[PDB]
RNA sequence: AAACUUUCAACAACGGAUCUCUUGGUUCUCGCAUCGAUGAAGAACGCAGCGAAAUGCGAUACGUAAUGUGAAUUGCAGAAUUCCGUGAAUCAUCGAAUCUUUGAACGCACGCGCCCCUUGCCAGGGGGCAUGCCUGUUUGAGGUCAUU
RNA sequence: CGUGGAGGUCAGUGACGAAGCCUAGACCGUAAGGUCGGGUCGAACGGCCUCUAGUGCAGAUCUUGGUGGUAGUAGC
RNA sequence: AUGGUGAA
RNA sequence: GUUUGACCUCAAAUCAGGUAGGAGUACCCGCUGAAUAUCAAUAAGCGGAGGAAAAGAAACCAACCGGGAUUGCCUUAGUAACGCGAGUGAAGCGGCAAAAGCUCAAAUUUGAAAUCUGGUACCUUCGGUGCCCGAGUUGUAAUUUGGAGAGGGCACUUUGGGGCCGUUCCUUGUCUAUGUUCCUUGGAACAGGACGUCAUAGAGGGUGAGAAUCCCGUGUGGCGAGGAGUGCGGUUCUUUGUAAAGUGCCUUCGAAGAGUCGAGUUGUUUGGAUGCAGCUCUAAGUGGGUGGUUCCAUCUAAAGCUAAAUAUUGGCGAGAGACCGAUAGCGAACAGUACAGUGAUGGAAAGAUGAAAAGAACUUUGAAAAGAGAGUGAAAAAGUACGUGAAAUUGUUGAAAGGAAGGGCAUUUGAUCAGACAUGGUGUUUUGUGCCCUCUGCUCCUUGUGGGUAGGGGAUCUCGCAU
């Protein structure tokens, strides 16, 4: 093409980019355990078999736990606001454990919380504080 | 007139793309678990084949939800109904095996 | 671009030639009125010829060469399996050498045997012509006592006057170098040493760089103190080779193809 | 190029001008005008039967026939006379087929692999290679086919430990796996009887 | 040879203008003769002008420091198509519902062996 | 054999690159091996040549001649050595063009950049 | 006979046919998306000491700004260099400037107007004033409703 | 029989001269052609089994390039 | 036939 | 009110913040479009985008024990179907490549338009905050998109943001082996032989002719410098707010794209009878669309977004060819240049000197062409008309022959070319030797009708050689 010949003749120079080799090489970037054990010399399927993992869940087309223990071991590696705490304390003082009476408190139960929610919050407060 | 000189090139590109996906998706197997399917067209009904995704009923019977199942690598298809007990049982067993074989890392 | 290069230089050469011609004409015209300036310019401009750029015992003569006290008998033969051309050249050898005896090659008498037989017969020198094709290519000369010998390559052999019976006069040129004068002495002792000037016969050897030209001419003088000459038949050029210094032992100057690169010293 | 030759405006003059009816470029002044165009016989014209890209390049071969050819090539290596007729200097091999210990596969340095090959008897073939290296004859000199040389010994291994890399640099020597056993390498030029060196582990795995 | 830019960086506007005027006068004087010094003075003039322009541009940037909608001259020259193609923040914008869904069921990392 | 997929062994491409290589690359191209005596001293095989570097002639008709270099003709890929000159018919003396690859450096010219390069290339001083 | 017509060996002219090669063309394969009012492609005029083509550049004009290399460039003259050094190359990278008149071409047109400002009635000096449409600010005019 | 290219083989040929060209030189064959003797030339080419094709010219009022009689003529 | 060129 | 305000509408400003043309065009999308069936939804023309575009998660395919986004390939298949004539020609299923689902309209946040654009001052600046201005109520946020979903109650489960270093990617510099040893030739050794060394480096190029070891380079690793990002592992500050979601159960409710579907007619496409398109009319909500023997099977159109496998003769950057070789290959290896045309357009010819110019110093004849000497140079049978120089054709020397010549059979004469460094073989007779006689040894296999190699003694000796 005309533009290609002009660029070749121009003294600006080509913006050379060499990345063919980088297409073959891909570094694992989603797990630290695999990276230490992964071997780039082998293929994806071979690497998965070496690690002890499945690279395909469906019957693959065409013909065909020393590391998983680390993954399993890797598996073994909220409170109440101050205003919420004060509101809970007020109701607890005014009604104690009388959940039914606490429900009908018009001027302390500003939000009509259910008996279950009130008792759960009070139990959480008691466990956290007493 | 198109000649598939790139056949080898296309295969190499597909392999490189799969390797890149594995590098990004190293922990996972690159595939979503698919259910067993019986085909229509009696000429092929004898053949059992993989489907798109498990039905909502199968996912419920497997002890997990579709929203949670998708995040674990289970294909969910809400369009397919269920009219065969054997296929439903096979899909449930496959899902149970998948759940018993999968390992999930903590989010912490 | 070929066209640009050809056109540019074509015009350049024309202008250069024009300038050279104009300068030469002006210089000649101005020198006509100033003759001394021409002499000064000629003195300041040397032609730098190849000749001008050259890059820098009585017992021996008697012992390794013939002398007038005894005429030298020269043994003439030919290499084995010789043919008509060799005998034709031997005819000229007889016509030019003083005392020659021709003997057919016996094909098996070693060089030592030939030398012994020649000593038995009191021969003085051995000359043998060698051929490869139907042409003479080389010539050799060996002296019997102490075995000083020389080997010469032959080229440009060409067959117009008829030489007389008189012995041609011997003249040598350009043998200043020590090696050259050895070949000059060989020629002076192999060719007749008794001039018979009457009959105006002359034989000349003329070396320029490495080749020696042998020719015969008749010379006649005129009142203008100049001598004219006419070709007396054969043309001959020779090239010295192998300078054995013995019958076949202890070569001293044998030429090598690797030489001649210097372009000078004219061995 | 398909567009080659078509990049010219020319039309036939028909008759009456007492000239060839081949179409000629119009216009004037340039000089190309009046010259033949579109003709295979014309200078700079459209070559007859241009080579198209959809010509057949690969040949389908039955898998069974391919295996038969590979088996025949492998068998041919067992005959010393057949291998000798192939041009390999196997006159000094201690045994045929040549069987070597598996430790050969573990060699990492070419200096040791070449010494082992020389000691076992392959020295003659290695000398034959690197000697017949001659410059390419014909126009191939400047098509990346500049140099050519005779094939060297073939090494067959069951597992790769470094021998494939150690032997790649020594000219003539080639390494292949028992599973592959390339026919193009076993019988280069369609000529059977290549000098092949096998490891005892590879010898067992051949069965 | 000639003036050095690293020396002219610290010169003031008035000093740079005086140097430029002197160099222009020298060039005008040399033009009458018609001589590599002409090239040196020409290069010095260009260097002084470039230094002055650089100082002026940084001053303009300083006066427009931090405030929105700076002059288009100082704006990025990347390309016409990159001023469009909504910036990173706009592209990353996500509805609250999608964020809630992602938080509730984030994509998990897992392997299938046991 | 070459294993990298980013490097091409094409004769045409290499020839084009060599002839069209810029002066910066030609500097690397015009390398000259060091003398065996100098190799032991600096522990380096070859270094780029420069003006003041002293070199020895190992090939060509001028074999055995030595002298201080005077110019590095990068455009012509040739270098000039002092006292190595031709004699024209008119008496004018023209330096003979020599290739650095056919010459051996006998005495290097030491500068700060050359000293840094020597250390960079594993040498010693 | 000489002269002259014709066949052939040698010598002396055309042309580059044969042989060798190429910073070329063509074809196959692979990575990526990269023009423009913050002024695209294209055209005209100028710039190197000497200049045909090509390339580069825009009155900062075969370049200016910045980093790497470390001692050049070269057809000729010319420069130097403190060259143990913030430093030369027509070197490489290239993110900072300049970027003549046209050209989507953009003040009005088929010559030629206005805001601005300035250093000295009047002028040098510096940037803009083209048409379609989106959001916001300013002004002006006109239909409904209110006006105890 | 011959040519462009490719796989194989001659541990082939070659600056002590490969290819091409010339040659009132010779040998071989019924021939496509091969080989050797001598001159210019300079750097690549060939003996043989296969594969491959833009593979072999006496003309197509055939294409490019080159040169003769016409003719030192018509004519200027 | 498609798209353009100049021409009263 | 013989007035003053709310808006709505319409104009203007050298207003502030913005975008649009056009270029390129191989591929993509739409319109149009030739030379009643065929070239043909081609050629040409116009408009609109990107690295891909379009399409895309069914008013689907099927009548089966059913499959479940779109896209590309094989298969289906040259079959069904049609024009039954030449001919055109599908699609489901099946296998493969790659897989991801979502967002609005629809039912009250009304116990708080909770939403958003712009101006202003800061900071940690592809943005955040305090304030103001304006849009919004003729609806801006959250909650729901049929897989249902929403208000409540019962046992429970869960949770994010910003910096730092590493990690990965892009740009880019650098380190990382061995002869120039000897001999022959050559102008030059990069040619042959001998002696050597490295090889995860014998791919390639340059160096006075074919170079691993002369250089640049290549194999593998190390050391750096400048940018991207949160694909993630540590590191550090924060959360909070009676905040937002999920699981199972009980309870009360529970919306769905109209000048749209559809029929009629007229133009158009299909091998499909479908679809596209001017216009009269114009549909229903346990409703509507697609298919068959009483209807049974499957979805919910008249809104939109979405990477992947898919095309690619343009652009940038790379790896290669059983490709062509200056009359080939792109028209152009030194050109879209010279040149022709008022114009749209057409459009060429041309590569190589020599290692290097060492490009003929200098003398000499010519107004000028270039000659003769002279020299450089491996060569001038390489002199810038330069790597090599055949025919057609032209001039000279020589031979021959003479209103023609050309070829075949056989031969004379003239000229001229080849025409064995063949110099042997046999039996006999002296002399000196060894591998020959004898004595004494060493060494390789296997084992054998052998091979190789030594130290003492002679001419029983022709076993061979030389005389």
């Amino acid at each position: 093409s005309v533009r290609k010949r002009k660029m070749n003749r121009s003294s600006v120079g080509k913006a050379t980019r060499r990345n063919k080799d980088k297409q073959r090489k891909i570094n694992i970037q989603s797990n630290p355990i695999i990276a230490a054990n992964w071997d780039y010399s082998l293929t994806m399927a071979q690497n998965y078999k070496k690690l002890g993992l499945r690279a395909k869940l469906q019957t693959p087309a065409g013909g065909k736990e020393t590391e998983v223990v680390k993954k399993l071991e890797e598996l073994a590696s909220r409170s109440q606001s101050e205003r919420e705490e004060e509101w809970l304390e007020k109701l607890y003082k005014k009604h104690g454990d009388d959940y039914k009476k606490m429900f009908f408190d018009k001027k302390l139960n500003i939000y009509q919380q259910s008996e279950g929610d009130l008792k759960r919050r009070l139990l959480r407060w008691k466990k956290r504080n007493g | 007139v198109k000649v598939h000189f790139d056949q080898a090139g296309k295969k190499v590109s597909r392999r490189n793309a799969r390797a890149t996906r594995a590098a990004k998706i190293a922990p996972r197997p690159l595939d979503l678990l698919r259910p067993v399917v019986r085909a229509p067209t009696v000429k092929y009904n004898r053949k059992v084949r993989a489907g798109r995704g498990f039905t909502l009923a199968e996912v419920k019977a497997a002890g997990l939800t579709a929203a949670y199942a998708r995040t674990i690598g289970i294909a969910v298809d809400h369009r397919r109904q269920n009219r065969n007990q054997e296929i439903f049982d096979a899909n449930v067993q496959r899902l149970k095996e998948y759940q018993s074989k999968i390992i999930v890392f903590p989010r912490n | 671009n070929k066209l640009k290069r050809q056109e540019i230089f074509a015009d350049i050469k024309h202008e250069k030639n024009k300038e050279r011609h104009t300068m030469r004409r002006k210089r000649a015209k101005e020198e006509r009125e100033n003759p001394e300036l021409r002499e000064q310019r000629l003195k300041e401009n040397v032609t730098q010829t190849i000749e001008n750029t050259r890059v820098y015992e009585d017992d021996l003569m008697r012992y390794f060469n013939s002398n007038s006290n005894e005429p030298p008998k020269i043994f003439l033969t030919t290499n084995v399996n010789a043919k008509k051309s060799a005998y034709e050249f031997a005819n000229i050898l007889i016509e030019i050498l003083p005392n020659v005896t021709f003997v057919k090659r016996k094909f098996g008498y070693k060089l030592k045997e030939i030398s012994d037989i020649c000593i038995k017969r009191n021969f003085t020198d051995i000359v043998i012509i060698n051929e490869d094709k139907k042409k003479v290519t080389g010539l050799t000369f060996i002296h019997l006592p102490e075995g000083p010998t020389f080997y010469f390559k032959l080229s440009s052999f060409v067959e117009h006057g008829r030489p007389t019976s008189h012995i041609p006069e011997l003249i040598l040129n350009n043998f200043q170098t020590r090696l050259g004068q050895t070949v000059g002495r060989l020629f002076q002792s192999i060719l007749p040493q008794n001039p018979d000037i009457e009959g105006r016969q002359v034989i000349t050897l003329h070396n320029q760089r490495d080749y020696i030209f042998f020719r015969r001419h008749r010379y006649v003088f005129k009142d203008n103190e100049r001598v004219g000459l006419q070709e007396l038949g054969p043309q001959f050029t020779l090239k010295l080779k192998r300078l054995q210094r013995g019958i076949k032992e202890e070569t001293e100057w044998e030429h090598k193809p690797e030489m001649d690169k210097e372009k000078k010293k004219f061995y | 190029s398909e567009k080659a030759g078509h990049q010219t405006s020319a039309e036939s003059w028909g008759t009456g001008r007492a000239v060839a009816r081949i179409p000629r470029v119009g216009g004037g002044g340039t000089g190309r005008s009046g010259q033949g165009a579109f003709g295979n016989m014309c200078r700079g014209g459209r070559m007859f039967a241009p080579t198209k890209t959809w010509r057949k390049w690969n040949v389908k071969v039955n898998h069974n026939e391919k295996r038969y050819a590979t088996a025949s090539a492998i068998a041919a290596t067992a005959v010393a006379s057949l291998v000798l007729a192939r041009g390999h200097r196997v006159e000094k091999i201690p045994e045929i087929p040549l069987v070597v210990s598996t430790d050969l596969e573990s060699i990492q340095k070419t200096k040791e692999a070449v010494a082992a090959l020389k000691a076992v008897g392959a020295h003659s073939d290695l000398l034959k290679v690197l000697k017949s290296k001659k410059l390419r004859a014909g126009k191939g000199k400047y098509r990346n086919r500049r140099w050519t040389q005779r094939r060297g010994p073939l090494v067959v291994y069951a597992e790769d430990n470094g021998i494939v890399k150690a032997l790649r640099n020594v000219p003539g020597v080639e390494t292949a796996n028992v599973a592959s056993l390339n026919l193009l390498q076993l019988a280069p030029g369609a000529h059977l009887g290549r000098f092949v060196i096998w490891t005892e582990a590879a010898f067992t795995k051949l069965d | 040879a000639g003036v050095k830019a690293y020396e002219l960086r610290t010169k003031s506007k008035e000093q740079l203008a005086s140097q430029l005027v002197d160099l222009k006068k020298e060039l005008a004087e040399l033009k009458v003769q018609k001589l590599p010094k002409i090239k040196t003075v020409r290069k010095s003039i260009a260097c002084v002008l470039t230094v002055i322009n650089e100082q002026q541009r940084e001053a303009v940037r300083q006066l427009y420091k931090g405030k929105k909608y700076q002059p288009k001259d100082l704006r990025a020259k990347k390309t016409r198509a990159l001023r469009r193609a909504l910036t990173k923040f706009e592209a990353s914008q996500v509805t609250e519902k999608q964020r809630k869904k992602q938080i509730a069921f984030p994509q998990r990392k897992y392997a299938i062996k046991a | 054999a070459k294993q990298s997929l980013d490097v091409s062994s094409d004769r045409r491409k290499a020839r084009k690159a060599y002839f069209t290589a810029p002066s910066s690359q030609r500097r690397v191209l015009l390398s000259a091996p060091l003398s065996k005596e100098l190799r032991a001293q600096y522990g380096i095989k070859a270094l780029p040549i420069r003006r003041d570097d002293e070199v020895l002639v190992v090939r060509g008709s001028k074999k055995g001649q030595e002298g201080k270099i005077s110019s590095v003709y990068r455009l012509k890929f040739a270098v000039q050595v002092d006292k190595v000159t031709k004699e024209k018919v008119n008496g004018a003396s023209v330096p003979i063009n020599l290739h650095p690859s056919k010459l051996v450096i006998t005495k290097l010219h030491l500068d700060k950049d050359r000293k840094a390069l020597i250390q960079r290339k594993g040498g010693k001083l």
